RNA sequence: GACAAUGGUAGGAGAGCGUUCUAAGGGCGUUGAAGCAUGAUCGUAAGGACAUGUGGAGCGCUUAGAAGUGAGAAUGCCGGUG
RNA sequence: UAACUUGGGAGUCAGAACAUGGGUGAUAAGGUCCGUGUUCGAAAGGGAAACAGCCCAGACCACCAGCUAAGGUCCCAAAAU
RNA sequence: AGGACGACAUUAGACGAAUCAUCUGGAAAGAUGAAUCAAAGAAGGUAAUAAUCCUGUAGUCGAAAAUGUUGUCUCUCUUGAGUGGAUCCUGAGUACGACGGAGCACGUGAAAUUCCGUCGGAAUCUGGGAGGACCAUCUCCUAAGGCUAAAUACUCUCUAGUGACCGAUAGUGAACAGUACCGUGAGGGAAAGGUGAAAAGCACCCCGGAAGGGGAGUGAAAUAGAACCUGAAACCGUGUGCUUACAAGUAGUCAGAGCCCGUUAAUGGGUGAUGGCGUGCCUUUUGUAGAAUGAACCGGCGAGUUACGAUUUGAUGCAAGGUUAAGCAGUAAAUGUGGAGCCGUAGCGAAAGCGAGUCUGAAUAGGGCGUUUAGUAUUUGGUCGUAGACCCGAAACCAGGUGAU
């Protein structure tokens, strides 16, 4: 439960004690699967439709007589087997979202975070200090403490300059201790979390 | 999303068309009659793989019968005598011997005659 | 898990049956409906409980009784759910609720005696059963109908 | 929408501790002269809905 | 490994093939993608490749998700041609 | 080597010929209504010239191996002039 | 009612960082190599696929004039309490009632409560109305005059955007139209997208009246030439390797000479003298080669779906407990918060009620249903209910119109 706290250059500062109740459980893969499936199903707007018999234009009268002409009996020029139109069972506008008990939501977050801490994907830093936004400066920080290409940066509260500097780098995502979700954590290769943000995460999830 | 039928129907039908190469007239051109004919021909082939085994056995017995009448025996008594002698040669081998080697077949006939 | 290696829990998912899609599935032409009749038609079921004209079951049996709209009903607490308290405690309806022994108190608490007490308490509820009041005043302690 | 209870059935049965349905008896209420005394006495006890009938009328009483 | 079983209509149960779209990963393509045409190829089946010609800019693979997901018949509807 | 109990999902409610015990009809019907078996229905293969229901027999797939069933052995056409 | 001075927002706009070289090629944005910007790596163009070529984007700036909001002044109006309480005032053809109807979840009923037509027709604070016939006591209120924002419903439109929505038989009937056309009229109602990067859209010669064509030329390509991307099948032809004029057929299959070829190279390919066996498919039937139904042929399109409830099975979380709904915050997400409510931990009885028991019964008898624990939330699959509910098809019924050319 000890983790080094680096500086913005790779030099070491004090250690820290993160709870084994949050970082360090045995990850549950069933609940992770259901949580990822839920989050991604809640992002689609089911805006799709077709016109059925009633909604197609025209088609009120009977095309020809029921008997006597030698043709098949027909009822309207907008029946489904006509080239004109009329769809039988197409898409209709609907929602795809659903819900899980909240004890399961917390378990999914805990098991996604602990998986990063057992693959050496967790990096704790003391503080971010950016006076003005500058992407070239953030790129060098990410390269100094060698990070993979896909990184999730977590701050304690919304930090305008840090969030605004890592905005145009492909592969980097910035969030807050309370905006943590299962899709962002598992999509990343490594986490770069500050000390204050780590303490804050350790309580709300504990 | 919409799934329009594309390219699977044509490929499936063209396989059956190609299986009907050599058939008469529109039976090698049009899908419906071609499919019916290919079904019927599969059924015929199944039935005939089993009739082949009866036809060839019937041919061998005819040839053995012809070869045995030249030594004043009928097929019936020749096979009886060969069994009583213990000989276990096929009807297929017994008629290839009679065709290629007449002396060996004569020696078989003498043993069949002595066991009766 | 990685996002390119997801697997669901074994036994949790299953593919739906699609009917009327060819002969080899086993549900092709008639789609599991058999041959002609009322039940093979679109929207063709008959009403649940209908018996083809024979007098239905819930018309040859007689009606019985009435309902009392002023009926009371009590939240029940048996005698062995009081063993999670310490001796001397004053067990009150406000305490049974916060302790999570009673979720909903409908017309008031009523104590019944089904287990064993093995504690010395002072209980105050709306109603008691003879056995409950007897068993409370056997380890010491009393009861007060409030 | 929600499913609707069959009111006439709800006025005639009640549910026991297991899933059973207790019911009342026909051939009461009238013409008691053509009965013996044993018949009248034994028509007074209650019975259960049979299992072959449960199969038919079971969604009718799902909310009871 | 020994032994046994394996015809089938209404119908019950199981395991799969292929089509369009999405996510993540990893690839191919003007040194020629999809489509189309031909072949004497591979798999127990649905089906999958490879080579050559035509074509001239897009398309597979792995795992998971979602469906306007598969036609030979309806005196079916539209077009073309006998 | 099955049977029973509880629960999920059905389809079926037009049957036919043959043998045998009977009614009806005329000790008529490839008639009609019941009892008892079998086969077809949903069963290919061999025999009965051809011939759903008669006789022998129940096809997982190869093979130009062998033994038999019903029925057969002058030629058509396998096996005794 | 109407003046002043402001502040925002619309209705045109402006500035806006950073790349070169070689290879293939008709052309580079591709490949290879070396660089740069990022509060900008959204998107679209450009002779193929571009953060750095163009239009843009992040960011920042901008209004002569007219609207729309919104402030601060001006402006314009205006006293407010207490005690006495029953002297005076307090909504009349009204409230009610009978008869005939209607609306209230409620079918005139134990019908209280609320309206319309026709007739009757009160009381005045010790008053009057309601609390589901009616009476008494209690409790709550004060009819027969009027006005009133917000939270709620909808979209022919306008502005800015979005999609595990369609991609020319689809999506609007309509990508080029309520037009061809049909009908006296009301009315019905189509088919029809694609040269190329750039028109560079074929100068000139030849045959021909022309139409068409062969050369030459343009182009990377003209079997990209305007009936112009790709160009399947039915169908129509030309040339050929094997075969056929003594033969009786659901057109194949198994056996098999002869002749001709040479492959995804393997106990290969094409044709077929002659022999054996062999009455299409689908639907519907006790039973169909059937002389029972359907299909000229080829292509495209064309039928168990979704929402909300119920039940059962699998999976997963927690467990004597399990779980939130609307709402609020958040990016039209995850999530956080929200404990009204729901199921379970206890049943029996018509009910009062009693309670590990309870009902029946005079009974401490006997019997029925119970006790001697496992539930709950979400979700995959099966089935059911309410919805057109697997798809196509009547003869008819009703409403509102158009017709005596
Ligand atoms: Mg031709």
């Amino acid at each position: 439960a000890n983790y080094d706290v680096l500086k913005l250059d790779g030099t070491k500062s004090g250690s820290i004690e993160l709870s084994d109740a949050v970082f360090g459980i045995e990850p549950n893969n069933s609940v992770l699967f259901e949580a990822i499936n839920l989050q991604r199903a809640s992002l689609r707007q089911g805006t799709h439709a077709v016109k059925n018999r009633s909604a197609v234009s025209g088609g009120g009268r009977k095309p020809w007589k029921q008997k006597g002409t030698g043709r098949a009996r027909q009822g309207t020029i907008r029946a489904p087997q006509w080239r004109g139109g009329g769809i039988v069972f197409g898409p209709t506008p609907r929602s795809y979202a659903y819900k899980m008990p909240k004890k399961m939501r917390r378990l999914a977050l805990r098991s996604a975070l602990s998986f990063k801490a057992q693959e050496n994907g967790l990096t704790v830093v003391d503080a971010f200090n950016f006076e003005a936004p500058k992407t070239k400066e953030f790129k060098n920080v990410l390269s100094t403490l060698e990070q993979p290409k896909k990184v999730l940066v977590v701050t304690e509260n919304e930090d305008v300059n840090v969030e605004l500097s890592a905005r145009n780098i492909p592969g980097v995502q910035v969030t807050t201790a309370q905006g943590l979700n299962v899709l962002d954590i598992t999509n990343a290769d490594s986490l770069v979390i500050t000390e204050a943000a780590a303490k804050k995460v350790e309580e709300v999830l504990g | 999303p919409r799934v329009k039928g594309g390219t699977v129907t044509r490929a499936r039908r063209k396989k059956t068309i190609k299986l009907a190469k050599g058939y008469f007239g529109s039976k090698h051109t049009l899908y419906k009659v071609a499919k019916q004919q290919v079904m019927k021909s599969g059924q015929y082939a199944f039935r005939d793989r089993r009739q082949r085994k009866r036809d060839f056995r019937k041919l061998w017995i005819t040839r053995i019968n012809a070869a045995a009448r030249q030594h004043e025996m009928s097929y019936s008594r020749l096979m009886n005598g060969l069994k009583k002698a213990g000989i276990d040669i096929n009807r297929k081998m017994l008629s290839e011997i009679a065709i290629s080697d007449e002396k060996a077949f004569a020696q078989l006939v003498t043993k069949a005659k002595d066991a009766l | 898990m990685k996002l390119h290696e997801l697997k669901p829990a074994e036994g949790s998912r299953k593919e739906r049956n699609r009917v009327g899609r060819g002969v080899a599935t086993g549900n092709g032409k008639t789609s599991g409906r058999g041959h002609k009749g009322q039940k093979a038609r679109s929207g063709g079921g008959v009403r649940p409980g209908f018996e083809g004209g024979q007098l239905p079951l819930f018309r040859r049996l007689p009606k019985r009784g009435f309902t009392n709209i002023n009926r009371k009903e009590y939240a029940i607490v048996n005698l062995d759910q009081l063993n999670k308290f310490e001796d001397g405690t004053e067990v009150t309806p406000a305490l049974l609720v916060e302790s999570g022994v009673v979720k909903n108190e409908k017309s008031g608490i009523k104590i019944l005696g089904n287990g064993s007490l093995d504690k010395k308490l002072t209980v105050k509820a709306h109603k008691f059963s003879a056995s409950a009041a007897e068993a409370i005043d056997a380890k010491g302690g009393a009861h007060e109908v409030i | 929408p929600k499913m609707k209870t069959h009111r006439g059935a709800a006025k005639r049965v009640k549910r026991t501790a297991s899933g059973q349905l207790k019911r009342s008896r026909a051939f009461t209420s009238h013409l008691f002269a053509n009965k013996s005394t044993k018949q009248k006495r034994q028509l007074r006890k209650a019975r259960l809905v049979s299992k072959s009938d449960m199969k038919r009328v079971k969604q009718l009483l799902a909310y009871k």
